[PDB]
C-alpha cells in the first residue's frame, strides 16, 4: 500500500484545483441520486402501511337460515384448520341481530349471521378465489357464498398499473444512473488530453496511468452518494413533518421509515463500482487511440 | 548494437516520409543526424523508441526485436529510451517537481532519494531556483530545459534527442553539449538532431545527413 | 445573416466531430427531461381522472315526509342562487324510492325519508362552503337527519393537500436537476477545449463572436436535447396504455389517456433551449475571465 | 510612432523580468532583439499587444494610450498585430485552410477574398500541399511555418515575431527572413526576435540586446 499513495495523492489536488466545478459535479450528481431514494422511501412505506391499513379483502358468507344459533362457531373451528383463511373472526347468530338493528335506524326475522373471510396476499387474486369459493360452500349449512367484487375488482387491477409504471420509473432511474456516471467521469478525463500523453510516451505501465483517474472516479461516486443521503435525509424529514398533520385524523401514530443503514452501505458500493467501471470506460477507451 | 535495414512510412495519405534507411549504432558512441525541414527525421528519430510501427522492414534494438508487438512488451522497454520532444509534452497542471519524477515512480525508488536524484538532474542544467512552480509561467528557455531534465534521470541505456537548443542561446547550446558530452563517458548513445551548423562544426563525432527520407547525403 | 453562419458551421461541424460522445451528451440531457414530461402527463390525467371518484361528497338532505317533493321544487331554485354552486337531485319517495325500502329485505336484511345528494365542484369547496351554506340550510319545516358526514370530507382535503406538496416539491427539484444538468454538460463541453478559447483572443477579435458558435452550440444542444425526449416519452406511454385497457372497463366506462400537445411542446422545447443560451453564456464568460490580465 | 516610458514588470512569483526599458519605435524598419535565456525577450513582446498590464510606467501605441483599457477596446486595437508565439498555438481538430483565415472573418471578409487572400499568404511560405489537413500531422518544421503564415493576413499595421526559425533549417531560414525583408516597401514595424546570430552577422540592422530587463546597449 506504498505505489498506490501517489494514486490517491493526485487525484485530490486534481479534485481541489478547481473547486467550483468540483463542487458543482458533485452537486448535479447528488441530486440525480435524490429521486431513487425518494422513491425507494415512497415505495416502502406504503408498503408496511399496505399490510394492515387499506386492504381488508372480506367476502360477505351467510349461514343456513335457522339451523341453530350458534352455528357460527364450527364453521370457525373447521376453517382454522385449513389452509387460505386462518383467523376467522367471529360473528355469531346473536352477532347479527345486534349488528343488523342499527343499519335499519340508520337507513331511516330469521336474520343469518355473516362470516369474515380474509385470504391475506397470498390468495387474493380472482382466479384464486374460485378456489376458495369451493372449500367454503362445500361445508354444509352454508347457504350463500354471494361474491362482492366491484371495489375489489378495482384493488387487483389498479395496483398492477401503479407497480408496473414504478417498474418503468425504476428501470428509468436505474439507466439514470448507469448512465450519468459514465458521463461525468467521462468528461472529467476528457478535459484532461495532455497527461496520458505524457505518461504513454514516458516509458510506463498501463496501470499506472489507471490507477489515479480509476481512485478519483471512486471518490467522484462516492462523495455524489454521501451528498445525496444527506440532502435525501432532510427532505424525508420535511414530509415527516408533513405527514403529521395529516396522520392525526387517521386516528393512529404514523412515522415515516428513513433511509436505513443495510442499504446506505449498498448504495455506496454500487456508486463506488460503478465510479470504478466508468473511469475504465473513459480511460481504457481514450487510450487506445495513442497507438499507431 | 541498433541496426537498420530499408524500413518506410506512409501513416495515412501515402506521403512517403521515409523509403528506407541501413546504418549500425554502436553503445556509447554519439550522432548529429538532421535534414532539410520537410526531411523525415524526427520520425525516424521516434523509430527507436517506436511508439509508431514501423511498417515495412524492421528495427533491431539492443538484442531484440519490436516491429509489432503487443502493448504490454513496448512501454517496458520505452522506460530505457531518453524522450525529449519539440513540442513540449508538459503536465501544465503540476509542478515541475514531478514532471522530472515520473521515471523514479515508475522505476519505484524510495521517497528519500527522490530529491537528491532531482536536484542532481536539475543542477547541471541549471534550475533549482525556479523549481516548485508550475510550467506555465515558465517560458520556452526553461521550458525546453525542464523538458530534457526527465530524460537525464536513472541513466538510460540510450538517450535520444529531438531537437533540443530551440529556444537557447549558443552559450547556453554549448553548455547543454557539454552536459551531453559526458554522458559518453559512460556506456550510453547520443542521438542529437539539430538544424545548427556551426554547433556541430566545432567538434568532429558521427555525422550522417538524411535528405529528404532516403539513403545518406 | 451572413455573419452567423459561420456560428452554425462551427456548432454542427463540433457535434460532428464526436458523434459518439455528443450523442451520448444528447442521451443524458435528454433521459433528464423525461421525468417532467411524465410528472406533467401524471399530474394532467388526475385532473380528468378526478371527474369521478369514489368517495363522492355526500350531503344528507333527507327532507320530510310525503309532502316534502312538492316543497322541494320550491327550495331548489333559491339555493342555486345563493353560491352558484350548487347540484341537488330529487326522486320520488313512494314510488322511486322502494327499493330503497326493498334494500332491507335482501339477503343481508314508508317509514325513510325521500334521499337527495348535492355534489359541488371543486372550484367551491372548503369550510367556507360548509360556512355559506349551514346558515340557511334545513329552512322549511324541520327537517330530519341533519347529521352530516365529513369524515371523507376531511381526508380528502388532507390527502389532497399532502400529494400537492409533494409534487411541487418534485417539480421545482426537476427544474434544478434540468437547469444544473445542462449547466453541467455545456460547462464540460466547453471545458473540454482550452486552446480553443485562448487562440481566439490572443489573435484580435470581438468578445461577442466568440460568444457565438458556444451560446448557439449550447442552444442546439438543448434544443436537440428535448426531441429525442419527445420522442421517448410516447414510447412509454404506448408501452403503458396497454394496461389502461383492464383497469378502464373495471370502472364502467372508457377512459383516453392524454398526450403532448403542441402548445406545451413548443414551451418545453423553448424553456429547454433558453437554458442553453444562458448556461453557456456564463460559462464562456468565467472562463475568459480567468485568461484577462 | 511607438514610444516606451520608463516601464517594468514582474509577476505574483517574486521574478521581476523587466526593470527599466525605453526606447522609440519608429514605424517602418526592424529590430534585432536578443538576449540570454532568462532575459525577458519575450516578454517585451507580450506588453504590445497589450495582453499583460507592465507593473510600472505608461505604454503608448501608435497615436493612442494603450494603458487602461477596460476589455472593451484592447479587442479591438490587438487585431491589426500578428504576434507571433514561441510555442505554437493552433486551433486544434480544425482545417489549415481556416486556420490561417481566423483574423479575415472578424475583419468582414467577403466570400471571394478569403480564397486568395490564404492562397497568397501561403504562397509566401510555399505550403499549397497541406492545406487541407489538421495540424496533428503536420511536423514541426510546417507547424511554425503556419503559425508564422497566419501573421502575414489581414495585412498588419504593426508585426512582432516573438522567436521564428527556432525549428528551421538554415537554407529556409534566408527565405523566412526575406519574407519579413520584403515588408520594408509598406509601413509595417516588425519586431524579429532571435537566439543566434549567424545570419544576423550577415544583415545589418537595429541591435537592441537586454540583460535581465535592462537594455543598457542600444538606443
Ligand atoms: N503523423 C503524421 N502524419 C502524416 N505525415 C506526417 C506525420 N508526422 C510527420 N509527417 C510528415 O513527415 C514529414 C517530415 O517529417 P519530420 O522528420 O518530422 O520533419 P522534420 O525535419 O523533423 O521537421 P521538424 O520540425 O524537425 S519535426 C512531413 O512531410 C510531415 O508531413
Ligand atoms: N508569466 C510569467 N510569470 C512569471 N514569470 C515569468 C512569466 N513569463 C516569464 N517569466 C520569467 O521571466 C524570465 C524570462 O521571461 P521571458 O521573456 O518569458 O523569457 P524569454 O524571453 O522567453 O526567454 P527565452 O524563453 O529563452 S526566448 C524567466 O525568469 C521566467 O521565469
Amino acid at each position: 500500500n506504498e505505489q498506490v499513495r501517489y494514486a490517491f495523492h493526485g487525484a485530490l489536488q486534481d479534485l481541489k484545483s478547481k473547486p467550483f466545478a468540483t463542487f458543482l459535479t458533485v452537486m448535479v450528481i447528488a441530486i440525480s441520486l435524490t429521486l431513487p431514494s425518494v422513491c425507494y422511501m415512497v415505495y416502502k412505506n406504503v408498503n408496511q402501511a399496505a399490510t394492515q391499513y387499506y386492504p381488508s379483502p372480506q367476502i360477505t358468507v351467510y349461514l343456513q337460515k335457522t339451523l341453530d344459533d350458534d352455528a357460527a362457531a364450527g364453521v370457525v373451528a373447521q376453517l382454522q384448520a385449513e389452509q387460505g383463511v386462518e383467523k376467522v373472526n367471529y360473528l355469531s347468530r346473536e352477532d347479527a341481530l345486534g349488528e343488523f338493528r342499527n343499519w335499519s335506524g340508520f337507513g331511516g326475522n330469521p336474520l343469518p349471521a355473516v362470516a369474515v373471510v380474509i385470504p391475506k396476499l397470498d390468495f387474493q387474486g380472482t382466479e384464486s378465489l374460485n378456489t376458495l369459493r369451493d372449500r367454503i360452500t362445500q361445508i354444509n349449512g352454508i347457504d350463500e357464498v354471494r361474491m362482492d367484487d366491484s371495489w375489489f375488482a378495482r384493488l387487483a387491477a389498479l395496483t398492477g398499473l401503479v407497480g408496473r409504471v414504478s417498474a418503468m420509473i425504476g428501470v428509468l432511474m436505474v439507466a439514470a444512473v448507469f448512465l450519468v456516471i459514465g458521463n461525468s467521469v467521462r468528461l472529467s478525463i476528457f478535459a484532461r488530453r495532455d497527461s496520458i500523453n505524457v505518461q504513454k510516451l514516458i516509458g510506463a505501465t498501463d496501470g499506472f496511468i489507471l490507477r489515479p483517474f480509476l481512485y478519483g472516479g471512486a471518490l467522484l461516486g462516492f462523495s455524489g452518494a454521501l451528498l445525496s443521503l444527506i440532502l435525501s435525509e432532510i427532505l424525508v424529514l420535511r414530509l415527516s413533518s408533513a405527514v403529521a398533520e395529516v396522520a392525526q385524523v387517521f386516528g393512529t401514530k404514523f412515522d415515516i421509515n428513513g433511509l436505513s443503514f443495510d442499504e446506505c452501505l449498498l448504495l455506496l458500493l454500487v456508486c463506488s463500482m460503478i465510479g470504478w467501471v466508468a473511469a475504465w470506460l473513459a480511460t481504457v477507451q481514450h487510450l487506445r487511440h495513442f497507438t499507431p | 548494437m541498433i541496426r537498420f535495414e530499408h524500413v518506410s512510412k506512409a501513416y495515412l495519405g501515402g506521403r512517403q516520409a521515409l523509403q528506407g534507411v541501413t546504418f549500425h549504432m554502436q553503445p556509447g558512441e554519439m550522432a548529429f543526424l538532421t535534414g532539410h525541414s520537410g526531411a523525415g527525421k524526427s520520425t525516424l528519430l521516434k523509430l527507436i523508441c517506436g511508439i509508431e510501427r514501423p511498417s515495412a522492414g524492421k528495427i533491431w534494438f539492443s538484442g531484440h526485436d519490436i516491429t509489432r508487438l503487443k502493448n504490454r512488451e513496448v512501454p517496458f522497454l520505452r522506460r530505457q529510451i531518453g524522450m525529449i520532444f519539440q513540442d513540449h509534452h508538459l503536465l501544465m497542471d503540476r509542478t515541475v517537481y514531478d514532471n522530472v519524477a515520473i521515471p523514479l515512480i515508475i522505476a519505484g525508488a524510495s521517497g528519500d532519494d527522490i530529491r537528491r536524484r532531482v536536484s542532481a538532474a536539475l543542477d547541471k542544467v541549471g534550475l533549482l531556483d525556479k523549481a516548485k512552480n508550475f510550467p506555465i509561467q515558465l517560458s520556452g528557455g526553461e521550458q525546453q530545459r525542464v523538458g530534457i531534465a526527465r530524460a537525464v534521470v536513472n541513466k538510460p541505456a540510450v538517450l535520444l534527442a529531438d531537437e533540443p537548443t530551440g529556444n537557447l542561446d549558443d552559450a547556453l547550446s554549448e553548455g547543454i553539449l557539454r552536459l551531453f558530452e559526458e554522458f559518453n563517458r559512460v556506456g550510453v548513445t547520443v542521438l542529437m538532431a539539430t538544424h545548427d551548423i556551426n554547433l556541430i562544426s566545432r567538434r568532429s563525432y558521427r555525422m550522417l545527413t538524411l535528405s529528404d527520407g532516403h539513403l545518406h547525403g
